[PDB]
């Protein structure tokens, strides 16, 4: 039940606006309790390597899994924080982010101003 | 305003010379990692 | 962290650090300022 | 190395059964497996006693099986190393730097 | 003792998505999102009335 | 301190 709880919170980062500032905390916290976990796994099985529990399987996955959001959120933290006085925006990083790849997954930007 | 504008021009100076020095570290952070996995985690693999 | 929360009302910008940290180490990096 | 304690060698001597240790009825651990066991015949002299004393020494070399140490330490240690270099690639206004 | 603790580590999960969904929520202006008129007639006019908000 | 104004 610890595990599946803290697994089901791997996705959150995703969600999470950048401007609120807690996309690190979050997702490090998730790793960090997932490793843990399999630590005490660890102690609790044989240390033989004839074969690896599923449940240590599973959590070794997320755990990739988890590292690779890790990842992804330091860059969408470092893309949202961006100006013209730093970074000049590319005409295909335009016609892709702000014109198809926001229509195939139903976003609509307003494009108010 | 004026006044205004030339401030902040200053701190936009600041604020890319602080993102220079962070790339030049992850330029050599970069290749310190892989160096050093590559020189204490390839003996392993040998006797391994 | 500190270089990068500098004002004018706090700080002043070396000519030596201005020369080096905006002409010759972004183009060595292979970065360019707009 | 197994030897006789008060017998020298004019008196008792070994011999060895044969080289290999016997693994017939052995019993598989799942952690090591022996690579190779031998038992070496040595005699040698003792700063106690005037005479030579035999002995037979088994050298037991065995290997470690590396999937449970590999997966519970080796993987984690990679993930988390992996994460070293990602604060220089994080925004200075996103106030997390530290925290990574 | 310990089914206490874990329906309240329930909960706390569920928080967290709850939280989560709040400070998406709390971070919208027009030039990414658009109110629907629905979330409008519900949320600034019914919900706040019956939670005394005013 | 650079006490400009
Ligand atoms: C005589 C006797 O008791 O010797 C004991 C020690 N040892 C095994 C080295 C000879």
């Amino acid at each position: 039940i610890p595990c599946v709880l803290i697994t089901s919170l791997a996705i959150l980062v995703f969600y999470l606006p950048s401007d609120c500032g807690e996309k690190m905390t979050l997702c490090i916290s998730v790793l960090l309790a997932l490793t843990v976990f399999l630590l005490l796994i660890s102690k609790i099985v044989p240390p033989t390597s004839l074969d690896v529990p599923l449940v240590g399987k599973y959590l070794m996955f997320t755990m990739v899994l988890v590292t690779f959001s890790i990842v992804t959120s330091v860059c969408v933290l470092n893309v949202h924080h961006r100006s013209p006085t730093t970074h000049t925006m590319a005409p295909w990083v335009k016609v892709v982010f702000l014109e198809k790849l926001p229509a195939l997954l139903f976003m609509q930007q307003p494009r108010h101003h | 305003l004026k006044a205004e504008d030339t401030d902040f021009s200053v701190k936009e100076d600041w604020k890319y010379v602080a993102m220079v020095i962070d790339r030049i570290f992850l330029w050599m952070f970069i290749i310190v990692c892989l160096l050093g996995t590559v020189g204490l985690f390839l003996p392993p693999w040998l006797a391994g | 962290l500190n270089v990068h929360h500098r004002s004018p009302r706090t700080h002043t910008m070396p000519t030596w650090v201005r020369r080096v940290f905006l002409d010759i180490v972004p183009r060595l990096l292979l970065m360019k300022r707009p | 190395k197994f030897g006789s304690w008060t017998y020298d060698k004019a008196k008792i001597d070994l011999v060895n059964m044969h080289s290999r240790v016997d693994q017939l009825d052995f019993w598989e651990s799942g952690e090591w497996v022996i690579v190779d066991a031998v038992g070496t015949y040595n005699t040698r002299k003792y700063e106690c006693c005037a005479e030579i004393y035999p002995d037979i020494t088994y050298a037991f070399v065995i290997r470690r099986l590396p999937l449970f140490y590999t997966i519970n330490l080796i993987i984690p240690c990679l993930l988390i190393s992996c994460l070293t270099v990602l604060v220089f690639y994080l925004p200075s206004e996103c106030g997390e730097k530290i925290t990574l």
